[PDB]
C-alpha cells in the first residue's frame, strides 16, 4: 500500500515500494553516526535530495486519495531573522499545482494547489515561548491525509490537529520528481532532520496511523529528551515529568548524603523569540554496562545497567541500602570502589508490559534479582527526596497513575544552544 | 404620658446630681479617672502601629501598592464600625461590661496579628482590633462623665485627654527602641519568620490588656442601674463611692444618708434576645433623630465631620510632604554619566543615586555590587557576566543584552524595561518579590522622632483647656481653637523645608487639642443618660468616616500643589466652627 518510503542502506538511500524510484543525493547531505536513518538537510545548494517515481504512479487525478508521513526534528528559532520566513522543505509542485510541506516560526504547514491556482493550507502551530515544549528540537511524527472528496487533515504523532475542507479544489496535477531541501530560507545556519517518508495512494484513518506511529516509534529501545537513542559513557542532565520545575542535585557524598530536587530552574529568554527553561541544570547521570551483550551503545529495553552520577566533575555510583526503615528507601551517591554489597543494578524500561511505549523508568533491584522498586521522589519534611519504592509497581499492578516514575534524559545538543 | 416622663427624668437627674454633690469628688473619681486614662491610651496607642510597622511590613510580605493604603485604612474602618456598635450596645448592657468585651477582643487580635504571616489575614486581624478598640472613646467619656458633680465636669473630663497624648508618646518611644533592631532574626517554624515589628506590635497590644486588668476593678455607672430600672446596684455603688472618698479624706465615720433613689419606671432564644437587642438599639438610635434633638444631632455631625476631616487631612498630610521633600533633595543629587567604553575588567562597586547613560562595556564581570538607585539607560552589553549582583530601585532601560549570563542576580524581569536581552540565561535567581517595594532605611528614625514631636505639641493646649474648661465655656473654647486652627492652616503656605513642615505640624497639633477636647465635652453634656453613648457612638463613626475621606484625599494631593489642601482645611474648619457657634450651652447645668 506504500509507493514510496525512503530507508537508509549501505551508503545510499533505497525506495522499498517495487517501484524502483531513483533517488539522488547532494554533496553536503549528513548521516547521523548512531542513526544513519536520519537524515540532515541544512540551508545549501548543494544539500539536495531529489526522488523520481514512475510516470504510472504520478498523482494526476481528481478523486484520488492520498497520504504522507514522516518523522522531522527542527530546531530551536534563535533570532528575529527567523519569523515571516515561510521556506519549503519537501515539494512536488510543477507549472504551479501540486503538494508541498514547508516551515515558519514555530509553523508546520502543509499546502495543496491545483490547475486552477486555488490554494488549500493546513498548518500545525507550536510555541516557543513554553517552559518546556514537546516540539523543540525533539522528534516529530507528522501524517497528512487528503481525501479529496471530504477534507485534508494533518496529524502529529497520531493526533488529529487541523483539518480543512478541500471539495472546492479542482484537479491536481504532482511532479514527476519530489524535492528534499531547504528553499527560500534566509537565515544561513538553520537545518531540519526527516527520516522514514512513507506514501501512500489512499487516506489513512486513526487506526492506520496510529499502528504506524508504534511500528516507526522503536518502542523496543530507550529513547533520550530529544528522541534519539540512549546510548552509554554519555552524560545526561534529569527532568522528572511529574516536577518540571526541579532538577536533581546533591549535598554530601555517601550513605549519610542524599540526592533530591533543587529549584526553581532558570530561563533562556531572547525577548519575544523564546522564553525557555533551562535544561542544563543539575548534576549529570551516566549510564555504564553491567550485563548488556550487545557491541553497540544503544540503551536498549530491560537492560541492567549502572547509573554514575556527575558531581563535580568527578563520577560516583548510585546505591541505596536495601535494609533500612519504610520502603521508599533513600538514594545516595557514593565512591566507585566502597559501594561494596549495596544495591546498584538498575533495570531500564521503555515500554509496558502490554508493550504500550512509555517514557524512561528505572526499577532498581538488589544483586538477588529482587526489585527494590522504580526510582521517583517522595517529599520528606518539605524536601523531594530521590528513593526507591515498590509503590510504584503497585500502582502499575493496579492501573492506577504513577506519580514521578517517568523521567527523561536531556544530552546537550547544537539545536537547542543553550550556554552550560 | 410624655410631661410625666419628662419629671421624672428631670427630678432623677436633680437627685442624683445632689447625691454627687454630697459625696464629694475624692479618691474614687482619682482612681476611676487613671483607669479608664488606661482604656484610653490603648485607643491612642493603636492609631500608630500600622504606620510604624508599614516599612518593615512591606518587604516581610511583599506588599504592592494598592495594599499598603488598605492596609493604613483598616484601623480607620474598623474603628468606624467598632465606635457604632459598641455605642449601641452599651445602653443596654452596660459601659464597663460593653468596655470589658471591647478591649477584650482588641487585646484578643491585636495579639493574634502580631503572629499573623499572609496578608488578607493580618488585614482580618486588624480590622476586628479597630473594631474592638473602636468603641473605647464614647464608651469612656460617658462612664466617667456620671461620677462628677457639676461644679467641675469640663475640667475633670478635659483632663482626661492627657491619655491619649500619653499613649501616642509611648507607641513613639516603642517603635523607636524596638524598630530598628533589624538584626533580630528568631525562627519558630522554617516557612516562618519572627522580626522586630511583630515584638513592636506585641509592645503595642500590651496596653490594651493592662486596661483590661484595671478595668475588672471598678463598679458599673449608678446612673445605667437607675435609667434600667435597678435601684438596689445603684445605691451600692453610690455607697461605694461614699465610703471611700470620705476614708481618702480623713472622716471614715460619716453615714450614706441617701436611703431611696427614684428609679424609671420599666414597662431560638438566641435569635429573640438579638432581635430584641437590634430593635431596642435602633429604637434608641431613631429617638437620638427625634423631635427633641433633631437640631443638636445635626449640628453636632457636622462638627464631628467637619473637624475630622481636615485634622486627620493634616496629621497624614505632614509626613507624606516631609517624604515628598527629601525624595526631591534625593532627586536633585543625582550624578550622572553620559557615556563610557569599559573593556575586560572585573567590576566592584557600591553605587548609590547615579545614572549611565550611553554605556558600552564588552567583557566586564561585575562581581558582589550593591545598587541603590542607579539606573543605566541606552546601554550595551555583551558578553558580560553578572555574579552576586543585589540591587534596590535600579532599572535596566533601552538597554540591550548579548551572550550575558546573569547569575545568583536579584534582577527579575521588571527591571528590564523596554530591554531587549538576545541569548542570555538567567541562573540562580535569589529570592525576591516579583514587584518593586521600595526601601526604608536609616530615615525612619527622624519619622518617629516627628510623630513625638507632634504628640509633644498637644502637651500645653490641653493644660490650658484643663485649666479654663469652667471659666470661659465650651462653646466659647470650641470657637476660639477652631479660628486658631484655621488661621493655622492659611498660616501653612508659609514653608517649604522640612524644619517648616515640622514646626507647622507642631502649631497645628497644639492649636486643634482645645477644640477637640471641647467637642468631647460639650457631646458628653447634651445627651440624656439613655442615649449618651449611642449617640457619642454614632458621632465617632462619623468621624471615623470623616477620618477615612480627608486621608484619602489629603494623600492624593500630596506633590500637586500647597493651596488646595489649605483650601479643603479652612473651609471645613471654618464650617465646623460656625455651625458649633449655634450649640446650646450646658455649662452650670446638671447632667440631665
Ligand atoms: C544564539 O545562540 C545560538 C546557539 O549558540 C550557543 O549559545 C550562545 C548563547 C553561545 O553560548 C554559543 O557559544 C553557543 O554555541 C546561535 O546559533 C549557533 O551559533 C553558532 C555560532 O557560535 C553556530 O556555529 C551554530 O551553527 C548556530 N546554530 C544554529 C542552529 O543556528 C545563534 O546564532 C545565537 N544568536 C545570535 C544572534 O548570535
Ligand atoms: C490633637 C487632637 C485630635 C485627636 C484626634 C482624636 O480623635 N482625639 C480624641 C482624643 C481622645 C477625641 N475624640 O477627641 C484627639
Ligand atoms: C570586591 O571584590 C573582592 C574580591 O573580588 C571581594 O572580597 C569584595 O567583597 C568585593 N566588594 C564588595 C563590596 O563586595
Ligand atoms: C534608545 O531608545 C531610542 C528610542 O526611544 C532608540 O532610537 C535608540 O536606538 C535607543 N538606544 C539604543 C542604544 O538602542
Amino acid at each position: 500500500t506504500s509507493i514510496l518510503s525512503i530507508v537508509y542502506k549501505k551508503d545510499d538511500l533505497i525506495d522499498l515500494s517495487r517501484y524502483g524510484a531513483k533517488i539522488n543525493i547532494g554533496d553536503r547531505v549528513y548521516y547521523d553516526s548512531i542513526d544513519k536513518n536520519q537524515i540532515k538537510l541544512i540551508n545549501l545548494e548543494s544539500s539536495t535530495i531529489e526522488v523520481i517515481l514512475k510516470n504510472a504512479i504520478v498523482y494526476n487525478s481528481m478523486y484520488e486519495n492520498f497520504s504522507t508521513s514522516f518523522w522531522i526534528k527542527i530546531p530551536k528559532y534563535f533570532s528575529k531573522i527567523n519569523l515571516n520566513n515561510e521556506y519549503t522543505i519537501i515539494n512536488c509542485i510543477e507549472n504551479n499545482s501540486g503538494w508541498k510541506v514547508s516551515l515558519n516560526y514555530g509553523e508546520i504547514i502543509w499546502t495543496l494547489q491545483d490547475n486552477k491556482q486555488n490554494i488549500q493550507r493546513v498548518v500545525f502551530k507550536y510555541s516557543q515561548m513554553v517552559n518546556i515544549s514537546d516540539y523543540i528540537n525533539r522528534w516529530i511524527f507528522v501524517t497528512i491525509t487528503n481525501n479529496r472528496l471530504t477534507k485534508s487533515k494533518i496529524y502529529i504523532n497520531g493526533r488529529l490537529i487541523d483539518q480543512k475542507p478541500i471539495s472546492n479544489l479542482g484537479n491536481i496535477h504532482a511532479s514527476n520528481k519530489i524535492m528534499f531541501k531547504l528553499d527560500g530560507c534566509r537565515d544561513p545556519r538553520r537545518y531540519i532532520m526527516i527520516k522514514y517518508f512513507n506514501l501512500f495512494d489512499k487516506e489513512l484513518n486513526e487506526k492506520e496511523i496510529k499502528d504506524l506511529y508504534d511500528s516507526q516509534s522503536n518502542s523496543g529501545i530507550l529513547k533520550d529528551f530529544w528522541g534519539n537513542y540512549l546510548q552509554y559513557d554519555k552524560p545526561y542532565y534529569m527532568l522528572n515529568l511529574f516536577d518540571p520545575n526541579k532538577y536533581v542535585d546533591v549535598n554530601n557524598i555517601g550513605i549519610r548524603g542524599y540526592m533530591y530536587l533543587k529549584g526553581p530552574r532558570g530561563s533562556v529568554v531572547t525577548t519575544n523569540i523564546y522564553l525557555n527553561s533551562t535544561l542544563y541544570e543539575g548534576t549529570k547521570f551516566i549510564i555504564k554496562k553491567y550485563a548488556s551483550g550487545n557491541e553497540d551503545n544503544i540503551v536498549r529495553n530491560n537492560d541492567r545497567v549502572y547509573i554514575n552520577v556527575v558531581v563535580k566533575n568527578k563520577e560516583y555510583r548510585l546505591a541505596t541500602n536495601a535494609s533500612q526503615a519504610g520502603v521508599e528507601k533513600i538514594l545516595s551517591a557514593l565512591e566507585i570502589p566502597d559501594v561494596g554489597n549495596l544495591s546498584q543494578v538498575v533495570v531500564m524500561k521503555s515500554k509496558d508490559d502490554q508493550g504500550i511505549r512509555n517514557k524512561c523508568k528505572m526499577n532498581l533491584q538488589d544483586n538477588n534479582g529482587n526489585d527494590i522498586g522504580f526510582i521517583g521522589f517522595h517529599l520528606y519534611d518539605n524536601i523531594a527526596k530521590l528513593v526507591a519504592s515498590n509503590w510504584y509497581n503497585r500502582q502499575v499492578g493496579k492501573a492506577s497513575r504513577t506519580f514521578g516514575c517517568s523521567w527523561e534524559f536531556i544530552p546537550v545538543d547544537d539545536g537547542w544552544g543553550e550556554s552550560s | 404620658g410624655e410631661a410625666q416622663r419628662r419629671k421624672e427624668r428631670e427630678e432623677l437627674a436633680q437627685q442624683y446630681e445632689a447625691i454627687l454633690r454630697e459625696c464629694g469628688h475624692g479618691r474614687f473619681q482619682w482612681t476611676l479617672y487613671f483607669v479608664l486614662g488606661l482604656a484610653l491610651m490603648a485607643d491612642g496607642v493603636e492609631v500608630f502601629v500600622v504606620g510604624f510597622v508599614l516599612p518593615s511590613a512591606e518587604k516581610d510580605m511583599c506588599l504592592s501598592d494598592s495594599n499598603k493604603g488598605m492596609l493604613g485604612l483598616i484601623v480607620y474602618l474598623g474603628m468606624m464600625v467598632g465606635a457604632f456598635l459598641w455605642g449601641g450596645l452599651a445602653d443596654r448592657l452596660g459601659r464597663r461590661q460593653c468596655l470589658l468585651i471591647s478591649l477584650s477582643v482588641n487585646s484578643v487580635f491585636a495579639f493574634f496579628s502580631s503572629f499573623v504571616q499572609g496578608y488578607g489575614t493580618f488585614l482580618f486581624c486588624r480590622l476586628l482590633s479597630g473594631v474592638g478598640i473602636g468603641g473605647s472613646i464614647p464608651i469612656v467619656f460617658s462612664y466617667f462623665s456620671e461620677f462628677l458633680a457639676q461644679e467641675k465636669r469640663g475640667e475633670h473630663l478635659s483632663w482626661l485627654c492627657m491619655f491619649w497624648m500619653i499613649g501616642g508618646v509611648y507607641a513613639a518611644a516603642m517603635a523607636w527602641a524596638i524598630i530598628p533592631h533589624y538584626g533580630w532574626s528568631f525562627q519558630m517554624g522554617s516557612a516562618y519568620q519572627f522580626h522586630s515589628w511583630r515584638v513592636f506590635v506585641l509592645v503595642c497590644a500590651f496596653p490594651s490588656v493592662f486596661a483590661i486588668g484595671a478595668l475588672t476593678t471598678q463598679p458599673e455607672s449608678p446612673r445605667f442601674f437607675l435609667e434600667n430600672g435597678k435601684h438596689d446596684e445603684a445605691w451600692m455603688v453610690l455607697k461605694q463611692v461614699h465610703d471611700t472618698n470620705m476614708r481618702a479624706k480623713g472622716h471614715p465615720e460619716r453615714v450614706f444618708s441617701v436611703t431611696h433613689i427614684k428609679t424609671i419606671h420599666q414597662e431560638q432564644r438566641w435569635g429573640v434576645r438579638a432581635l430584641s437587642l437590634g430593635g431596642q438599639v435602633w429604637g434608641n438610635f431613631l429617638s437620638c433623630f427625634g423631635p427633641e434633638y433633631r437640631r443638636i444631632t445635626l449640628m453636632m455631625m457636622g462638627v464631628w465631620f467637619t473637624m475630622s476631616f481636615s485634622y486627620y487631612g493634616l496629621t497624614v498630610w505632614f509626613p507624606d510632604m516631609i517624604r515628598h521633600l527629601q525624595a526631591v533633595d534625593y532627586a536633585s543629587r543625582t550624578k550622572v554619566f553620559p557615556g563610557e567604553r569599559v573593556e575586560h575588567v572585573t567590576f566592584n562597586f557600591t553605587l548609590e543615586n547615579q545614572i549611565h547613560r550611553g554605556g558600552q562595556y564588552f567583557n566586564d564581570k561585575f562581581i558582589g555590587l550593591r545598587l541603590k538607585s542607579v539606573s543605566f539607560e541606552d546601554s550595551l552589553f555583551e558578553e558580560c557576566y553578572f555574579e552576586d549582583v543585589t540591587s534596590s530601585n535600579t532599572f535596566f532601560r533601552n538597554c540591550t543584552f548579548i551572550n550575558t549570563v546573569f547569575y545568583n542576580t536579584d534582577l527579575f524581569e521588571y527591571k528590564f524595561v523596554n530591554s531587549r536581552l538576545i541569548n542570555s540565561t538567567f541562573l540562580h535567581n535569589k529570592e525576591g518579590c516579583p514587584l518593586d517595594v521600595t526601601g526604608t532605611g536609616e530615615g525612619a528614625y527622624m519619622v518617629y522622632f516627628v510623630s513625638f514631636l507632634g504628640t509633644l505639641a498637644v502637651l500645653p493646649g490641653n493644660i490650658v483647656s484643663a485649666l479654663l474648661m469652667d471659666k470661659i465655656g465650651r462653646l466659647r473654647m470650641l470657637a476660639g481653637s477652631s479660628v486658631m486652627s484655621c488661621v493655622s492652616c492659611f498660616f501653612l503656605s508659609f514653608g517649604n523645608s522640612e524644619s517648616a513642615m515640622i514646626a507647622l505640624l507642631c502649631l497645628f497639633g497644639g492649636v486643634s487639642i482645645a477644640s477637640w477636647n471641647a467637642l468631647d465635652v460639650l457631646t458628653v453634656e447634651l445627651y440624656p443618660s439613655d442615649k449618651r453613648t449611642t449617640a457619642f457612638g454614632f458621632l465617632n463613626a462619623l468621624c471615623k468616616l470623616a477620618a477615612v475621606l480627608g486621608i484619602s484625599i489629603f494623600t492624593s494631593f500630596v506633590g500637586i500643589t500647597k493651596a488646595a489642601p489649605i483650601l479643603f482645611a479652612s473651609a471645613a474648619l471654618a464650617l465646623g466652627s460656625s455651625l458649633a457657634l449655634k450649640l446650646p450651652e450646658t455649662r452650670g447645668q446638671v447632667l440631665q
